[PDB]
RNA sequence: AAGGGCACCACCAGGAGUGGAGCCUGCGGCUUAAUUUGACCAACACGGGAAACCUCACCCGGCCCGGACACGGACAGGAUUGACAGAUUGAUAGCUCUUUCUCGAUUCCGUGGGUGGUGGUGCAUGGCCGUUCUUAGUUGGUGGAGCGAUUUGUCUGGUUAAUUCCGAUAACGAACGAGACUCUGGCAUGCUAACUAGUUACGCGACCCCCGAGCGGUCGGCGUCCCCCAACUUCUUAGAGGGACAAGUGGCGUUCAGCCACCCGAGAUUGAGCAAUAACAGGUCUGUGAUGCCCUUAGAUGUCCGGGGCUGCACGCGCGCUACACUGACUGGCUCAGCGUGUGCCUACCCUACGCCGGCAGGCGCGGGUAACCCGUUGAACCCCAUUCGUGAUGGGGAUCGGGGAUUGCAAUUAUUCCCCAUGAACGAGGAAUUCCCAGUAAGUGCGGGUCAUAAGCUUGCGUUGAUUAAGUCCCUGCCCUUUGUACACACCGCC
């Protein structure tokens, strides 16, 4: 035995809140502060991700980076 | 022809089917006294005879297990529906099957038998 | 690991595509006639494929 | 329909083999259809030499399994119909048949 | 000690077990239950579904 | 096991139709040679019928390479419970024709 | 210890060799991160073990759970599953790091409990195989000898391949093994037959013919089940029947068992397979969903992936291949086989004809064949007939090595294999020793199968050409039987 390498560190999710990335304005007005994810198997319900340089399907992986 | 296999592998083949319906059997069967597999191949169907000890048990309840073990050789042999016919015959002169008296010796030894 | 190298290993040919029909051995392998079984389980189930020894 | 048939007998025993098909003749005979002679193919043997120890040491001792396969051919040629006419086989277990026209 | 350079034994015969050796010794001279014997011994979903999915 | 709802619907629904499943033993088959149209691999076959004979509703047989579960009526009735069926859906092993 | 008997894994008489040389391959050793491991007559081209990856079991690294099920937690306000980009990594492993998406009770965590393993132990075992031993040995019943265990039968002798038989005879009658048996080869102009085998006869042709041959010769040219448009099974195939029995004659013998020779005969001993009571701590846990116990089980000895290794070289040994030459080598022409395979459940991969391109290796189209239908009348080699070489390490040998060109594969470097042009090493018949063998045999000589995507110096078969010596013996080496001795009986690997 005795790998000269240190144990790999696995994974650990942060166990993250509530999502609530969409908000309402004066009693109510919808406004999605996310992007929008376009593909059909997607449909108009799950979004994109906000990376700092590029949009992310989190099913379909389609990119939309903006340079 | 093009879709035929030849006669030689054909017939490895039918052996090969043979032996391996044998061994499932013999493992499936073997606490009732599953003497051998007997086929019959025609051309439109396949029939195949159980000889065995007790057919009142390699049959269940209402033929339960036999149609389950037609059930399982058209699974996996890829036999089409209804092309296959299990029977259950019972062997004659017990005594002289050597693969019975060895079966219902392991039973004995199993059971703790000097 | 995940799906796009668990199985990646081209395998259409060679010792490891091939295995035996009764005991998923590599070894000794019988594949004349389409027969695709061991050099012993040959042996076990000759009489019931129906080869028999004459000579 | 005018018709002819070969039918094609194939087994591992002769003595089945012979009887399935001398029964065809004398019943085909009786019927009153010509029947060419039964051609006997040649026989194939399949044979496959296996060293008989299961590891590898002893006096390198070898098996000749042998596997024998018989083919007859018997051809059919009545000036009517044979299809009405013969529509059983009169099969035993080990034998194996195909039927064939003519124009095959 | 007992074996030489490559591993085989020495003496075949000299039994390195001391359980048992070269001879069979039997246990309580066969007796009992799981031993060998003595001499007093040897003396339907589819319409189901088609019926789910109608309404 | 990560096996989908999907996956393990069509799998019991496979079984309760027929009170047999055969499978080869290769965990790298990519399908089930059944229901292939469901897209369920051999591998989530083999886990699923495995877990069921750990709990006890399926009796397992093994060929050459290949498995024969056979459905218990232990399982009946969880199978029954599982998929919401009335005491009348029975396998063809149970009822053919009566 | 003595006496008998047998055996080309004993000799004799010989033959071909091995050990001498080069190389392939397998062991040991050395070396190595690993150069995985088993086996030491009855291991060492054996594990069907010809390993590029896989195989793989070993090493250097990195993913995954494919840890069932039970209990308790955590949890739709999320148990949890994946993932584009950058780093990071060999990796386009979201393996991890920043990163926000996505997945919806399947999972996750802890505690118990699985499961798998080419991990160990063949000295825990099954099965199978090898050997003693294919030697001729082994055992009841009844009867006799005995107080018993036991013994006789199962033997002085002759004979046989054989306790195979005959004879002697307190034994008589048997049984297993041997034999018998099955398969294979040798003969049937006798039988059944055959457009997937053909043969004769006949008809059209094609050519040599013309001297004219003319029922002339050759034709694997075309045909005559193109089913109305010949017969036949000799050749071929494969079924049933026959045939060979020491049957006939002479000689030897208890004149018995049998032995020798000869005639008629195809054959007067064709090869195998099977194979007793038992024994070998023989070999295999690396054949297995054969298997006990032990070991490991999440940083895995599970499983997968990448690379390497199994080949590694001062040396020793074993099975082998090629040679040392003229009984030859080269070049060309002529001319003859038989085994047997051939398109795939998974499975990706078949045998190849024909035409075209290239010098070759090969490449490109176009078929046929699941097969007595196509390869294929398997135009095989040796050999035979002509050319050159000329006793010279030489036109023998082709080892070593350079360059180039193709093929298979995901990948050819540590050269897979193949082709082409170059260098041309030992080797001039091999010490001590040692192997195999009795007739279609040794040996020369090629062709199939297995291994195989590519692969034969291996093995298993087949055919071709085709001998010398021997019809004996216990000298050597062994084995068996009898007598004998024994303090052994786990049986000399003993006891002491
Ligand atoms: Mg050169």
């Amino acid at each position: 035995y005795t790998t000269p390498k240190k144990n790999k560190h696995k994974r650990k999710k942060v166990k993250l809140a509530v999502l609530k990335y969409y908000k309402v304005d004066e009693n109510g007005k919808i406004s999605r502060l996310r992007r929008e994810c376009p593909s059909d198997e997607c449909g108009a319900g799950v979004f994109m991700a906000s990376h700092f340089d590029r949009h992310y399907c989190g099913k379909c992986c389609l990119t939309y980076c903006f340079n | 022809m093009a879709v035929q296999i030849s006669k030689k592998r054909k017939f490895v083949a039918d052996g090969i089917f043979k032996a391996e319906l044998n061994e499932f059997l013999t493992r499936e069967l073997a606490e009732d006294g599953y003497s051998g597999v007997e086929v019959r191949v025609t051309p439109t169907r396949t029939e195949i005879i159980i000889l065995a000890t007790r057919t009142q048990n390699v049959l269940g309840e209402k033929g339960r297990r036999i149609r389950e073990l037609t059930a399982v050789v058209q699974k996996r042999f890829g036999f089409p529906e209804g092309s296959v016919e299990l029977y259950a015959e019972k062997v004659a002169t017990r005594g002289l099957c050597a693969i019975a008296q060895a079966e219902s010796l392991r039973y004995k030894l199993l059971g703790g038998l000097a | 690991g995940h799906q796009q190298l668990y199985w990646s290993h081209p395998r259409k040919f060679g010792q490891g595509s091939r295995s035996c029909r009764v005991c998923s051995n590599r070894h000794g392998l019988i594949r004349k006639y389409g027969l695709n079984m061991c050099r012993q389980c040959f042996r076990q189930y000759a009489k019931d494929i129906g080869f028999i020894k004459l000579d | 329909a005018i018709h002819r048939i070969r039918i094609t007998l194939t087994s591992r025993n002769v003595k089945s083999l012979e009887k399935v098909c001398a029964d065809l003749i004398r019943g085909a005979k009786e019927k009153n259809l010509k029947v060419k002679g039964p051609v006997r193919m040649p026989t194939k043997t399949l044979r496959i030499t296996t060293r008989k120890t299961p590891c590898g040491e002893g006096s390198k001792t070898w098996d000749r399994f042998q596997m024998r396969i018989h083919k007859r051919l018997i051809d059919l040629h009545s000036p009517s119909e044979i299809v009405k006419q013969i529509t059983s086989i009169s099969i035993e277990p080990g034998v194996e048949v195909e039927v064939t026209i003519a124009d095959a | 000690d007992g074996f030489d350079s490559r591993g085989k034994r020495e003496f075949d015969r000299h039994s390195g077990s001391d359980r048992s050796g070269l001879k069979h010794e039997d246990k309580r001279g066969g007796s009992g239950s799981h031993n060998w014997g003595t001499v007093k011994d040897e003396l339907t979903l589819d319409e189901w579904k088609a019926i789910q999915n109608k309404d | 096991m990560l096996m989908p709802k999907k996956n393990r619907i069509a799998i019991y629904e496979l079984l309760f139709k027929e009170g047999v499943m055969v499978a080869k033993k290769d965990v790298h088959m990519p399908k089930h040679p059944e229901l292939a149209d469901k897209n369920v691999p051999n591998l989530h076959v083999m886990k699923a019928m495995q877990s069921l004979k750990s709990r006890g509703y399926v009796k397992e047989q093994f060929a050459w390479r290949h498995f024969y579960w056979y459905l218990t009526n232990e399982g009946i009735q969880y199978l029954r419970d599982y998929l919401h069926l009335p005491p009348e859906i029975v396998p063809a092993t149970l009822r053919r024709s009566r």
